[PDB]
């Protein structure tokens, strides 16, 4: 696992360069967002069920086969599991934030993760769907409580988003 | 998007973007916010265009949901409508892109494979085309409907 | 004896239906109901 | 490859979605950079040449990599030397353009370390070259051109890591 | 994106248990034939389907009135039946109108489905299929849904449904039996989720509904205890001889060691030290690490005694190191030792594979674990975890869009791919439509057409390989003794060693197009597509092969080159799909790119080849330059001479 | 494995026939040489540390690998490196008294090159260690037990190629 | 072979042979006349032994030959004899070897299932390899005959 | 590729250094070889079907290679093992009238032993091929160029083996 401070770190050492004046803004800017990222991951953690709840109904009410016979969020197990995966998502997405590094999501989640749905038939569509949704919810409730830094929360969940869907074009 | 068209068209070359292709780029990317302008007037219309513009082709082409047809009955038609949205969508695509490479990569390569195996007649769903097409035109200024039209016609003329 | 073909019996072809739009085409569903 | 406004276009076809707000939010931002991307590429296109020459004389030259025995001994292995850093100022400034690393990985880095050592290419010289050009383009395009075309060459550099 | 992939493979998760498949599953779990035990249990299951397919014909038949009959208690105020898609104390009817018409339909639908899952687990013998879809549901539907009200609706069905059954106490029971367990089973709180924390910090923790595991096959666990009968300790030996093995060996090759198996089952042992002493033995030091390199040993032992694969890439560094370091013992002393091992099986549990529906998994070693923990496992002599993790940490190798097996060897003649089952060795990589791959130029590096796309054709002299032109004319365009017969012949030949690779045996040459090439009535370009589509260039390189190998071989004959990428080889492809060989091979010579490179008088030639393919021929010890990946020191005479 | 003694025999046993004349005599110059590949063993045995050493020292010391972005960069890497040295010198010692390659495939050659690949180790940079390691072991165990080491040596660069 | 032994059993545990494996090679090394004339001795002698091991064994246990036993007729007895052969042959490449890894590679691991699967009765598998062992020893000296007999019993204690 | 000139050249070079006595020895030894290297090339030239023939005849006919069962079994794969050994044969020339085995590396050993084992072809029945080769041309070139021949024939072995 990487963070904004390792990943940098990392490219100073590739070239054996002692840190400049870029690098320590560049840790600087992490450090005075370090507050607002930490909040955040404070409020996810206030309201990770809900958010994750609201995520799946919200999906299943724009995909309404997903929860029908052959859907693959159809029967109960299947339903938690399809939970289970956007809790997982969410976690790791608050562990993104704080870092300000996606290497994390690349690490721990999307690395085989066409292969495992791939295998089991999940489809991946509507689960980087689900990950936008929560998206959405965090930044409204960001916008919505006392934050003043929020455009880093999105970093995460497009990386995914981009990560694991098809490419279109 | 226009960016990758003209990188891609001069990498072939293994040279860097012409002034040419940089001001055209740069002419693009001044004048977005009346191409963003379009797409949101596209898609805000999304629901009454498609509407007109598949009243129209049923008008045109009754056979596609007389019996027999490939649109016959209420789900082969809302399926049409369902096509004819995903056209809209693309178009928008195209033109907040300023190149035509989304719309081709998402729905028209291969696309007579894909309605041949369904027994759909593409030349429908170019006529379709023209109708969300004139209808399009009818909700926005003359500049700017044939700024769509150039898109509505490129998915034509593949459709053909 | 020869009840135990199963296998080796006639296949016995079951039903498997074409599947057909779902709740996702609802909205163009009300505009097929409004086309006509 | 995919640019920003290819990007955004992926996301949203991939849901079946029109262009929202944010959407819309992320295509004026690459819009409002526009300006200053067509101007680095202008300039960095009117002088490639010189920013090579500039980066292997500060990085290259006078050292045992061009001596006999060096990578960059032989006329041939020079010129092919001098060849890659073109490609890769080039590609940097496609890559800036597009404000997007896609093209790196899909036409430069895929195979890229294989290549060099199968070639027995020294990657840490290299590497230090791209450094260099990258200092050379700073000094040339400004502090914040400099800045994203370095995003960019850093690029390249981590993929040779 | 990701730059590597650990493959895919179709992946079956149990989704209930049968009466069939857990019997089988019995006696297959443990390498035997069913025996009186499971058999008896198939005969009394299928002397019952009869009245089992009796009831479940009577409730699918009736069910439209067993589900009105639960509708009609539970609602009030309407009908409830306008869409069809004991007592608690505070049960309440439910009114139509005010409780919305999609928590209506969700109604009807879930009575409807518990209604068809009862009938579903009543053909199959088992309930399993109920608690694995029931129990959990109430927290589910809580918020929106009235558990006393759903509880008297599955009591007004179970007793609806038992009515129909006053035959005699066979159907009635089985149905009553079935309806309790759903009734217990939706009253039941969700029961937490099994948690499968870390080891370390290198790996994640990950969790699993335990409805998941329910569903799942469950593996069979064996502990050596004092107590147990004798067969039992036999069965539980075997276990673990079939676990570090992968089969039973013992009753294969009447291998085995005697005075562990009678240490471990005295008590003397633990099954850990039993697990330690047979994994450092010579039995399984000539079967699982004299075969592979330390890389695929260590693999192989961490499916053996662990029942994983490596989780990380800092998993498979440690324990190379310490393989490294102290060989065989070492590693699998590290590997019992771990606090993973006695976290999972402690003292007395014989290892087992956990896999799949036994806890949670992870992405990042799925594809590996799928293929290390099949029987096939030993025969992967390729590193497969170390080289995927590896993978994933840096960019798109050098290799065939659709696969290293889709690369053949860049030899002078055959076309020589790996084979995907013999010594499986296969890397799958994602690239997508737009990728390009770096070929290396024969001849000066600067006249690559990808820096200098007008130095296509130019010829490579010195640094590229020898090209055949029929620049001189041709004979007849009478006298004996003319010398435009030696050129145009080595031309013929150097053709033929071109398409083919190397010459043909005699009666095989196409002598038609020799001599109409000969007498000037076609040009080269049209000899060599009649050489391509050719009988034997078909019945040789296109028919034997995958049709993707074939046209990559194709391509670099005709071509000189390997394919770019998947915008060449998806053209290629569509065309074989659509038209077939001789259009390939068509498209191929009708190219642009054939007519830069080589005109109508130029055979072709190899002009670039893939960084294995130079690999493959310059870093032989004989053909390796002095100065190539090594300092050259100048050599001076010391100064004191 | 196999030695020199199982390899004539496994020929003779799938031929399913007794040991002729020739196989007595392979097996008399097994045994006539198992003495020069005793003692080349032992001297490799005691200086095994030294060859690598000087091997390394000889190639790969202050040339692009060990400087930042060369393969051999950072601590661990080189570790890594000094200690694949040392495997190819204990296994082709392995090879050199048994007289037979067997071992090298089967415990070295076997998915190392993919595995190389994957790790992006520079294989001509190897090869020129495994040489410099035949020319240091020669000039320590003689000219003729320095050929037999260098043919197994050879053998681990050709698997590696 | 102690050298194979000796490479696996170091190569196990990532060393050097030790000193001591190194003097055992060499003495092994140095002693292998005797070796290859014991196993000439054998190879010249190999019909002879089969041929009078096999009289004697059949004199002993008639059943195996008569009705209903596993030897019985001119192929199974044939067949029984080619087994005897394989034995000596393995029992000559354990002798040149120094070694009992040929023979328990080649013939001896799975033996057991084999010839229960076949119906041959082991015991007098054993018995006859037994019988060639008295064979051969009748051809040697002292030293020679308790050599090889040392192989022969490996066997015979194997498969019985 | 390279001769022996080639090579004496390339060590030059690559210390970037004029040819010295030492080199001009080199040469002048080679130059020496050059004519019973070009009078032995003439003879195999002369007589490579025979050459051919009769290593076959010796070490491959009459046994289960060429019986049904076996890799030399139907027309097809006797042709083929039959153009092996003259391909064989033809780069062993070739390498004895440079002077140098790299020919043989970067042309023939290439790959060659996967693709044997990928085809089931026997190696060590190749290999014997190829020293009943070897006697044939010592036996009908002499002892010198004989001995030459040899060296290159049994590179060849070594890189199958
Ligand atoms: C309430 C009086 C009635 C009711 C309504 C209801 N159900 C849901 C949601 C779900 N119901 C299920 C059902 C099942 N899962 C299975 O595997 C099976 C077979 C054992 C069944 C019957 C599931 C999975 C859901 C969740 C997904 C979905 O919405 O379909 C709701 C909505 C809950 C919400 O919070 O939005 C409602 C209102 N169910 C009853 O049993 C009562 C008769
Ligand atoms: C919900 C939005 C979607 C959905 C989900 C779904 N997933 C599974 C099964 C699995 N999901 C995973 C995923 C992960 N495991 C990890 O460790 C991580 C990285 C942090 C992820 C993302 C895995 C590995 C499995 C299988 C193993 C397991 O259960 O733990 C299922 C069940 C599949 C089945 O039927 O067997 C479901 C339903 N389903 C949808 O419809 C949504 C799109
Ligand atoms: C002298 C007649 C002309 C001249 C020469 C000049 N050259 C350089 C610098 C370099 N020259 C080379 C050339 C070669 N390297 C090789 O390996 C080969 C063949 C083996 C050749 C021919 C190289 C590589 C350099 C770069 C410096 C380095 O050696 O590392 C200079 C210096 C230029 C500068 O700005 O440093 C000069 C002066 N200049 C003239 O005007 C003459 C016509
Ligand atoms: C220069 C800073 C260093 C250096 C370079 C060097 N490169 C080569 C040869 C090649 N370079 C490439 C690279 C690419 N081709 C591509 O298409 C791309 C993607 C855009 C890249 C990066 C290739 C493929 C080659 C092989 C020949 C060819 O161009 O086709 C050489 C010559 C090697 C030789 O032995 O001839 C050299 C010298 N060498 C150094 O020492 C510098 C540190
Ligand atoms: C035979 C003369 C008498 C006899 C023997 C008998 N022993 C056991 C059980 C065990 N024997 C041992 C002994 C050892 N195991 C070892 O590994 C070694 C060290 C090399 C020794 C000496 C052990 C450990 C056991 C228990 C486990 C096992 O069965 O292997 C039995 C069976 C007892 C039972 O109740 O099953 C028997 C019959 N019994 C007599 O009556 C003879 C006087
Ligand atoms: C100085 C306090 C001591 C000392 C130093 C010394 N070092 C070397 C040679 C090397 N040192 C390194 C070190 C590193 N490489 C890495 O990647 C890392 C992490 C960043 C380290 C620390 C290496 C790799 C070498 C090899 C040379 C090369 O760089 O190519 C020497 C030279 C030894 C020789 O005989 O050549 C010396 C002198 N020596 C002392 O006595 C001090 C205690
Ligand atoms: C040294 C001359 C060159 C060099 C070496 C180097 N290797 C690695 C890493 C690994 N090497 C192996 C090797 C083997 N695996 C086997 O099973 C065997 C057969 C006995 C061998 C030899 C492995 C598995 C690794 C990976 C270890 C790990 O998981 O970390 C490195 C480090 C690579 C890294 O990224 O850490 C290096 C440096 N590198 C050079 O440049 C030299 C030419
Ligand atoms: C008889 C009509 C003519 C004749 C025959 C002849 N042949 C040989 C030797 C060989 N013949 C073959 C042939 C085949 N092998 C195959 O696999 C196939 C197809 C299945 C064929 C047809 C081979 C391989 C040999 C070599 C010996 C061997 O089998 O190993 C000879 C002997 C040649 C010699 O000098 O030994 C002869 C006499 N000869 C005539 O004159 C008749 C016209
Ligand atoms: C002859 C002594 C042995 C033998 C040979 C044999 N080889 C093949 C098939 C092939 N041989 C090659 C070899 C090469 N290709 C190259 O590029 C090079 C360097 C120029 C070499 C040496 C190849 C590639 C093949 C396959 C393609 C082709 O045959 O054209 C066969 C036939 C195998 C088959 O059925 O495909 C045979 C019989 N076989 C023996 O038994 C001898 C020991």
């Amino acid at each position: 696992m990487r963070d904004a401070v390792t990943t940098l770190i990392k490219n100073y050492d590739l070239t054996g360069r002692y840190l400049d004046r870029n690098a320590m803004d560049e840790l600087k800017a992490y450090f005075e967002s370090g507050s607002a990222r930490i909040a955040a991951a404070a409020m996810i953690n206030a309201n990770s069920a809900t958010i994750v709840k609201r995520a799946a109904a919200q999906l299943f009410e724009e995909i309404p086969e997903l929860i029908r016979p052959s859907g693959n969020a159809y029967t109960t197990r299947r339903f938690s599991a399809c939970l289970r995966d956007m809790d997982y998502y969410l976690r790791y997405a608050s562990y993104a934030l704080i870092a300000a590094d996606n290497n994390v999501l690349d690490e721990r989640v999307l690395q085989g993760l066409r292969e495992t749905y791939n295998s089991l038939g999940v489809p991946i569509g509507p689960t980087v769907r689900g990950i936008q949704i929560m998206k959405e919810m965090i930044e409204a409730m960001a916008e919505d409580s006392s934050l003043n830094s929020t455009d880093f929360i999105a970093s995460p969940f497009d990386h995914m988003t981009r990560e694991l869907s098809e490419l279109s074009v | 998007s226009i960016v990758t068209k003209s990188i891609v068209n001069a990498d072939a070359e293994a040279r860097y973007l012409s002034p040419g292709e940089l001001d055209r780029i740069k002419a693009f990317v001044t004048g977005g916010a009346a191409r963003l302008r379009i797409a949101e007037t596209l898609t805000g219309s999304r629901e009454t265009i498609v509407k007109q513009a598949g009243d129209r082709l049923f008008q045109k082409r009754p056979d596609i949901v007389s019996p027999g047809g490939n649109a016959y009955g209420e789900e082969m038609t809302a399926t049409c409508l369902r096509d004819m949205d995903y056209y809209l969508r693309l178009v928008t695509y195209g033109v907040v892109s300023g190149d035509v490479t989304p719309i081709e990569e998402i729905g028209l390569v291969g696309v007579r494979e894909m309605y041949r195996s369904l027994g759909t007649p593409i030349e429908a769903v170019a006529q379709s085309v023209r109708e969300m097409k004139e209808v399009a035109s009818g909700l926005m200024s003359s500049d700017d409907a044939a700024e769509a039209s150039a898109y509505f016609d490129f998915v034509i003329g593949k459709m053909s | 004896p020869s009840q135990v073909a199963f296998a080796s019996g006639d296949p016995i072809p079951q039903n498997v239906a074409r599947r057909t739009p779902g709740p996702s085409l609802n909205r163009f569903k009300e505009m097929a109901r409004q086309v006509k | 490859m995919q640019d920003a406004i290819t990007a955004v276009i992926n996301s949203a076809d991939v849901q079946g979605k029109y262009l929202d707000g944010a959407a819309m939010d992320k295509l004026k931002s690459y819009f409002a950079s526009g300006e200053l991307r067509v101007r680095a590429a202008s300039v960095i296109s009117a002088n490639a040449a010189t920013i090579v020459k500039e980066a292997v004389a500060k990085s290259l030259l006078y050292s045992d990599v061009t001596r006999p025995g060096g990578n960059m001994y032989t006329t041939r292995r020079y010129a092919a030397c001098i060849r890659d850093l073109d490609y890769y100022l080039r590609y940097a400034t496609y890559a800036m353009l597009a404000g997007d690393a896609s093209i790196l990985d899909e036409r430069v880095l895929n195979g890229l370390k294989e290549t060099y050592n199968s070639l027995g290419v020294p990657i840490s010289s290299t590497v230090q070259a791209i450094q260099a050009i990258k200092e050379v383009t700073a000094s040339l395009v400004g502090a914040d051109a400099g800045k994203e075309m370095g995003v960019y060459l850093d690029y390249i550099c981590s993929g040779l890591s | 994106s990701v730059k590597a992939s650990g493959g895919s493979s179709l992946a079956r998760p149990q989704l209930y248990q049968t009466v069939p498949v857990s019997a089988i599953s019995q006696a297959e779990q443990q390498d035997r034939f069913l025996e009186g035990s499971e058999l008896n249990e198939l005969t009394a299951y299928f002397q019952s389907g009869a009245l089992r397919l009796e009831i479940a014909e009577t409730l699918t038949q009736n069910a439209d009135l067993i589900v009105s009959r639960a509708a009609n208690r539970i609602f009030t105020g309407g009908s409830p039946l306008s869409y069809l898609e004991p007592i608690p104390p505070g049960f309440r009817p439910i009114n139509i109108a005010r409780y919305g018409p999609s928590n209506m339909q969700k109604s009807l639908r879930d009575m409807s489905w518990f209604l068809r899952y009862t009938t579903y687990a009543i053909v199959a013998g088992d309930p399993n299929i109920i608690v694995v879809n029931t129990r959990g549901l109430k927290e589910v539907i809580e918020n929106a849904c009235s558990i006393d009200a759903t509880i008297v609706a599955i009591q007004e069905m179970r007793a609806a449904s038992a009515d129909y059954f006053r035959n005699n106490a066979q159907a009635k029971e089985i149905v009553l039996q079935y309806f309790d367990i759903l009734l217990s089973e939706f009253k039941a709180p969700t029961p937490a989720n099994k948690v499968r924390q870390g080891p370390s910090n290198d790996i994640q923790g990950l969790e699993l509904p335990q409805s998941y595991f329910n569903a799942a096959a469950k593996r069979q666990k064996y502990a050596m205890k004092p107590g147990l009968s004798a067969l039992e300790k036999n069965a539980v030996i075997k276990a673990a001889y079939r676990q570090i093995f992968e089969r039973d060996i013992t009753k294969a090759y009447s291998q085995s060691i005697s005075y562990l198996e009678s240490q471990v089952r005295n008590g003397d042992i633990s099954m850990k030290e039993f697990v330690r002493r047979l994994a450092k033995s010579p039995l399984y030091r000539k079967q699982f690490f004299e075969p592979f390199i330390n890389s695929r040993a260590l693999e192989l032992a961490f499916r053996h005694i662990l029942g994983r694969g490596p989780s990380s890439r800092e998993e498979v560094q440690k324990y190379f190191s310490i393989v490294s370091s102290g060989g065989l013992p070492a590693l699998v002393d590290a590997l019992v030792d771990s606090q993973e091992y006695a976290d999972y099986f402690g003292e007395e549990t014989v290892p087992y594979l956990r896999g799949l529906g036994v806890e949670a998994q992870e992405c990042r070693n799925w594809g590996m674990q799928q293929d290390l923990f099949s029987y096939s496992a030993p025969f992967r002599k390729v590193p497969q975890f170390i080289t995927t993790f590896a993978q994933y940490d840096r960019p798109l190798p050098d290799q065939h869009v659709y696969g290293s097996g889709n690369d053949p060897l860049e030899i002078q003649f055959g076309a020589i791919f790996p084979k995907e089952t013999r010594n499986p060795s296969k890397r799958p990589a994602p690239f997508n439509k737009d990728t390009k791959r770096i070929l290396i130029h024969r001849g000066p590096a600067v006249n690559n057409q990808v820096g200098n796309p007008s130095a296509v054709g130019e010829f490579p002299g010195s640094l590229g390989a020898k090209v055949f032109r029929l620049n001189g004319g041709l004979p007849g365009a009478g006298t004996s003794v003319k010398f435009g017969e030696s050129s145009t012949q080595a031309l013929i030949r150097a053709a033929y060693r071109q398409v083919f690779g190397r010459d043909l045996y005699e009666g095989q040459r196409l002598s038609v197009a020799e001599i109409q090439l000969e007498n000037g009535d076609i040009s080269v370009r049209e000899f060599i597509k009649r050489l391509a589509k050719s009988e034997l260039f078909l019945k040789l390189y296109w028919a034997p092969h995958y049709v993707c190998k074939a046209i990559e071989y194709m391509h670099r004959r005709l071509l000189g080159r390997p394919t770019y990428g998947r915008q060449e080889m998806n053209q290629y492809f569509d065309i074989a799909s659509k038209q077939g060989f001789y259009a390939v091979v068509e498209a191929m010579i009708d190219s642009k790119e054939y007519s830069d490179a080589f005109g109508e008088d130029t055979v072709p030639y190899e002009r670039y080849l893939t960084p294995g393919g130079l690999q493959m021929r310059s870093a032989r010890v004989g053909s390796l330059r002095e100065d190539i990946g090594q300092r050259v020191d100048k050599e001076v005479t010391p100064r004191f001479v």
